[PDB]
RNA sequence: ACCCACUCGGCACCUUACGAGAAAUCAAAGUCUUUGGGUUCUGGGGGGAGUAUGGUCGCAAGGCUGAAACUUAAAGGAAUUG
RNA sequence: GGUGAAAUUCUUGGAUUUAUUGAAGACUAACUACUGCGAAAGCAUUUGCCAAGGACGUUUUCAUUAAUCAAGAACGAAAGUU
RNA sequence: UUGUAUUGGAAUGAGUACAAUGUAAAUACCUUAACGAGGAACAAUUGGAGGGCAAGUCUGGUGAGCAGCCGCGGAUUCCAGCUCCAAUAGCGUAUAUUAAAGUUGUUGCAGUUAAAAAGCUCGUAGUUGAACUUUGGGCCCGGUUGG
RNA sequence: GGAUAGUGGCCUACCAUGGUUUCAACGGGUAACGGGGAAUAAGGGUUCGAUUCCGGAGAGGGAGCCUGAGAAACGGCUACCA
């Protein structure tokens, strides 16, 4: 909580995605950092 | 039915009647460009009232920290370099703590330089700064063990801001573009830690040393969660009165004060503060809460632990019984169950290993809405407010008067306590291994931990994450090689979920610690019910197309008798229980699901309650 | 009045398909990817909805005109058969 | 009398039923159909009056006067309003 | 003359550098003495392997994850390791727009039963409106292209 | 008639009652500066053009004016509003 995130959309013009009812965009980047290099390990989130 | 119903692109009447049981306003250019206008007008006076606080002389100080990552370096040269830009030789000594104003941006600034001796104290420092300046060395790269565990540790406890700077670059000079490959190398090595920057300034250039002196001026720092939420100073000095009335002077930063609060130093403990002024004085009126915690030979050892993780990763929770070992009075305390989420143990369970305070431990059930509740009150009740000037007297035992320093030469901060976080409760830690500790980790094991501000030694217990409908989960003998886990203990509780380390002190290393771990502090929850699993095994050797019956399990048949109820599974899947005692040296014969062989075993499994540890303060 | 032949106009019926069609079927539902005889009106996946709001007609009951936010992967037509 | 069965109701001062007469308001059976008329809604006993209409017949007359149609206008089952 | 593994001489720029050239003065390019490769560590990534749509009956784990769509799982679709595919100094994602689209249709849609012919007739603006008037036949010149 | 460098309801006096519109006037909206041009190649089209050239407008918002062949100038002046 209190994080700054990044969101883009989740790939259907508006309409949420499969399963999932009513959920229609997903996080990018967090405290600046991109998870794609967390979730690898390629980077490190400073706390705050 | 059988019939082709009639269609309507909108429903008929007879349709409605069985299923029977302020203007709109228009936008006119003008006032949608006005609106937008008046809009931004609130914004913009928003951003005023932030900024006042550090508006000039009047306003307050900006605390900025020097940390070398390299002892080449020697901070000295780094401020020095600072103070050339500022373009007033007035500006430019026998202590640490520097204040400055600047007539060049009309900015004041307070330097504070750790001793770069005391690991813990460079912690401390950092812990209060709103800018820490990184010092990097062109000349030596940084050391693993002790350069890269001060970057590393900062983050996890968290940084308001930060900035890399290089001080000796032409050290290395032959031509400035050997300069230029060095400088890049650096970049990238930085923006490891911190992807949100992509400069390291040059302060022998006098350019990029004028563009880092403006930064710190100019800009705002982050804010820091579990730190603004409570209230805290730095003195500016200390006086003692007669047990005693210590005196400390300087200036709010956090959320506030209240007279009737308490008062944690991180060195020394929980206090009673008794008046307050500004710089109208403000006394304890005494309707006031109080102070009341309530209502080589180990290289065996080491191998001990070695050896015994081991086994537990192969056979985990196996047990052995012996000839001549009674099973009862080895283990009657076992309840033995079906499955732990669904049974029905009982949380505050009267038997006599629960601890002694139970009425005496507090209990919160929603924390959630009990921690915003809590702070919402407190940001209410606040008497003095960010860049007042303030004194303070705090009932001080003059036997710590010993411990007492300068603090023009060492760091001396205080810490607001909320209300109820000296008592003490049943608490819940994430936990995940450090970098590369790869030690077995026992479960009782004592640890130091710190979170927030202040630090505890605390025996474990660790378990797996997961929802169970009852709270109930399997204590665990040694931590994951991998996974995060969830850690419990008694200590005071934190409603601000500070961050936390944990580590061994270690004198025989350069850094006087080893660091093992860090998380986050979840919830306060007494419903976290562990239970210590058992299995028991043995072999079934004779086979029959109803019946099994199985040796070495048991070795008298009043034990097969008594534990005769607890469901047996094998660990090829299938179930089965036990029908009798066979013969006097312990056999029994059982049924399954189906077909076994000698090739599969057959186990049982027991389940025992565990209680949290008390802890005690660390120093 | 009736019978036989012819003819103009009309409500229908039976057989056939050079034709057409998703098929039931159709002398028009034909003269269409080989796409142009003249001209009026209406529709653009399923819900929200013939709802809300504005206007206008009526003594009243009500008539005419008539959205959007949001939601969803189908709803629907003809025919035979297990 | 009425129903699957029964009760409310009428009647020994006579019900229901039979005979000779009278009054009122509504409707137009059978003939009546793969038949007729009208712009549509719709239209069925006889006779009289009023005005209108299609098709046919025509070696009469005018000579482009025409087709479709926003605005505007006449009519419009049953129920409903004064 | 073509594949699969121990072994040998040759070739070169990336990079660095005397010099000249370059330029207002410089940096870099173009030229060049010296130095500069054997795991030639002087080490190429980004997304995938049920179908649409190129490419796994491989193997270990498990009973939260994947998936634009159809679907997998109480395992060819998850997680890990081999192997394979595609584009390549580039490759992926979000939002808007164009094409494929004859789902805006003048070229070129549709209205019995699938969304859509207004209860019916009159009628102004608008769009549209039958046939007919010098046609045919002679006599010179005549340019271009090919016989 | 006045005023302007000069034509003209540009302004003043007197007089007449005109002017535009279903071939859409008047009013509202534009996340609207116009054009040469840009993307998308069967053909017809659809979407975009703050931005290297041409033309217009403005110098925080409105108004006024000096000097000069040329300005209602803002790296000129004067007043009000913020």
């Amino acid at each position: 909580e209190n994080d700054e995130v990044l969101l883009a959309g989740f790939g259907r013009k508006g309409k949420a995605k499969g399963d999932i009812p009513g959920v229609r965009f997903k996080v990018v980047k967090v405290s600046g950092v991109s998870l794609l290099a967390l979730w690898k390990e390629k980077k490190e989130k400073p706390r705050s | 039915n059988g019939h082709k119903s009639y269609k309507s692109k909108h429903a008929s009447k007879g349709a409605l009647k069985r299923l029977y049981k302020k203007p709109d306003k228009q936008v006119s250019k003008l006032q949608r460009k006005n609106k937008a206008k008046q809009l931004r007008a609130q914004r913009i006076l928003d951003s005023i009232e932030n900024r006042k606080l550090f508006e000039g002389k009047n306003g307050a100080a900006k605390i900025i920290t020097i940390v070398p990552l390299v002892n080449d370096l020697d901070p000295l040269d780094i401020l020095y370099k600072l103070l050339k830009c500022a373009d007033d030789e007035g500006i430019m000594d026998s202590k640490r703590i520097f204040n400055v104003h600047i007539k060049k941006f009309k900015s004041n600034l307070k330097i504070i330089i750790p001793d770069m001796t005391n690991f813990l104290n460079i912690l401390d420092c950092a812990k209060v700064a709103d800018f820490v300046v990184f010092g990097l060395s062109g000349v030596q790269e940084v050391d693993e063990e002790f350069g890269e565990q001060i970057i590393r540790a900062l983050e996890l406890q968290g940084i308001a801001s930060y900035i890399g700077v290089i001080s000796n670059l032409s050290a290395v000079h032959e031509k400035e573009k050997f300069q230029l490959d060095v400088k890049q190398s650096l970049e990238s090595y930085f923006k490891h830690f911190f992807p949100s920057e992509e400069r390291v300034y040059n302060l022998e250039k006098n350019s990029d040393a004028l563009n880092v002196l403006r930064t710190l001026c100019q800009r705002l720092p982050r804010s820091i969660n579990w730190r603004d939420n409570r209230g805290y100073v730095v003195a500016d000095f200390v006086d003692f009165v007669e047990s005693g009335d210590l005196v400390i002077e300087g200036t709010v930063r956090g959320i506030g004060f209240n007279a009737n609060r308490l008062v944690h130093i991180p060195d020394f403990g929980d206090f009673q503060l008794n008046k307050i002024e500004k710089i109208t004085v403000f006394e304890s009126n005494m309707n006031r809460d109080t102070l009341d915690e309530y209502a080589e030979e180990e290289e065996r050892q080491l191998r001990e632990f070695r050896d015994m993780e081991k086994e537990d990763r192969e056979f985990p929770d196996e047990i052995e019984l012996e000839p001549s070992e009674s099973a009862i009075e080895r283990l009657k305390r076992y309840r033995g169950l079906k499955n732990l989420y669904n049974c029905d143990w009982q949380v505050d369970e009267k038997d006599p290993s629960s601890p002694a305070e139970w009425k005496r431990l507090l209990r919160i059930g929603n924390y959630k809405n009990t921690k915003n509740r809590i702070i919402k009150e407190t940001k209410n009740e606040a008497q003095a407010i960010a860049g007042d000037r303030i004194r303070m007297f705090i009932r001080f035992p003059k036997f710590l008067l010993e411990k007492i320093q300068d603090p023009k030469q060492l760091l001396f901060a205080v810490y607001g306590l909320l209300l109820h976080e000296h008592k003490n409760a049943v608490v819940n830690f994430s936990l995940q291994r450090w970098e590369q500790y790869d030690k077995p980790v026992p479960s009782q094991e004592p640890i130091v931990v710190q979170y927030g501000v202040r630090r505890y030694t605390i025996q474990p217990l660790f378990s797996q994450g997961s929802n169970s409908p009852n709270n109930v989960h399997k204590y665990e003998r040694f931590l994951h090689p991998d996974t995060v886990s969830v850690a419990t203990c008694i200590a005071p509780v934190d409603f601000t979920q500070s961050p936390a380390i944990f580590f061994k002190p270690s004198p025989t290393d350069a850094k006087n610690i080893e660091l093992i771990g860090h998380g986050t502090f979840l919830n306060a929850d007494h419903s976290r019910i562990l239970a210590k699993r058992a299995i028991l095994t043995g072999h079934p050797f004779r086979f029959h197309k109803t019946v099994v019956t199985v040796r070495y399990m048991f070795f008298r048949p009043e034990d097969v008798e008594w534990f005769k109820s607890i469901p047996l599974f094998t660990k090829s899947g299938r179930s089965g229980f036990i029908k009798e005692s066979l013969g006097t040296h312990g056999y029994f014969k059982a049924t399954f699901d189906g077909k076994l062989s000698a090739q599969d075993v057959v186990a049982m499994s027991l389940y025992k309650r565990m209680w949290p540890m008390p802890s005690l303060p660390w120093n």
